RNA sequence: UUUUUUUUU
């Protein structure tokens, strides 16, 4: 970080940070912060399920497929808060998989 | 539940009302086989005699109790845990826990809604690979009753069953973690 | 839309 204010070599530094302290990777991922959303999705796939949920919700709020991804996160991580995010997905689009999103709550 | 439905059928056949109607007439009015029902009564009598012989308690619970159907389902899982099907997450058709085979629900099954976890009685091959006589069940009950067969270590790598079975496990462990 | 067999007065 002292070596330069920022270009590819810094990405190599973030790469070494990610290859091997989760904070060390998350910070480099933050400085790096759709392909970034995809790599961040891979980071969520590596899993801090809550922080990954924050990265995903930020990725959507930056999408119905992404809502399906967050619903998959509800299927994995963790219930009423999931019902609230499901309410957000419902308000975002009242269309037929939403009942399956409600199914994760399953009073 | 198909099994629950069968229980309803026999309980209605052995009812005083069905005897006041015409039993055989009552069977010929509700589209039921009298031969099968009487044979079932006979078999039930034999099995009851055997249970009384080897000293098994005849026990039951009130219909008013909400744990009635749940008790029945659990007792079903006690013997039929090896025969369980899971609906494909976000797709069509079912797949069996045992030997991992793609299957479908038999057209004569009562369940009109998609219950993702079911216990079945018969496996039948005809036009397609069909699953006959089913009843919805909670994976929690399955894990509780047969932990020996439902340890994650037994099953093949990340498939549709194991993927959400492990989610149910995460759930269980979170429940234990909070207590 | 797809039950071959059998399972104690």
């Amino acid at each position: 970080y002292e070596k330069y204010l920022p270009d590819e070599n810094s990405g190599k530094y973030l790469p070494s940070s990610e290859l091997p302290e989760l904070n060390f990777n998350y910070l480099a991922s933050l400085e790096k912060l759709q392909y970034e959303e995809f790599m961040r999705q891979m980071n969520g796939i590596y899993p801090k399920w809550l922080f990954l949920i924050l990265s995903l919700a930020k990725y959507y709020i930056s999408d119905s497929c992404g809502d399906l991804l967050k619903k998959s996160l509800q299927q994995t991580l963790r219930s009423d808060f999931d019902r609230i995010y499901n309410f957000y997905l419902l308000f975002e689009q009242e269309c037929q998989f939403i009942l399956g999103k409600l199914k994760e709550n399953d009073f | 539940g198909d099994h629950i439905t069968l229980l309803n059928v026999y309980h209605a056949f052995k009812s005083d009302e069905a005897y006041e109607y015409g039993i055989h007439k009552w069977c010929r009015d509700h589209y039921l086989n009298y031969r099968s029902l009487s044979a079932a009564d006979n078999i039930r009598s034999q099995l009851e005699r055997l249970m009384n012989r080897y000293n098994l308690e005849l026990n039951t619970t009130d219909y008013e109790s909400p744990k009635y159907f749940d008790n029945i389902r659990k007792a079903l899982a006690s013997g039929f845990f090896m025969q369980v099907a899971k609906k494909r997450s976000g797709a069509k058709g079912y797949i069996t826990v045992k030997d991992n085979q793609d299957v479908l629900i038999h057209p004569s099954t009562v369940l009109g809604h998609d219950a993702e976890w079911v216990i079945y009685n018969e496996f039948v091959l005809t036009s397609k690979n069909y699953i006959r006589t089913v009843t919805s069940v909670r994976p929690e009950w399955l894990i509780e009753i047969a932990p020996a067969y439902y340890d994650l270590s037994n099953f093949q790598k990340g498939d549709v069953k194991l993927s959400l079975e492990r989610i149910k496990e995460k759930v269980d462990r979170l429940n234990e973690l909070k207590q």
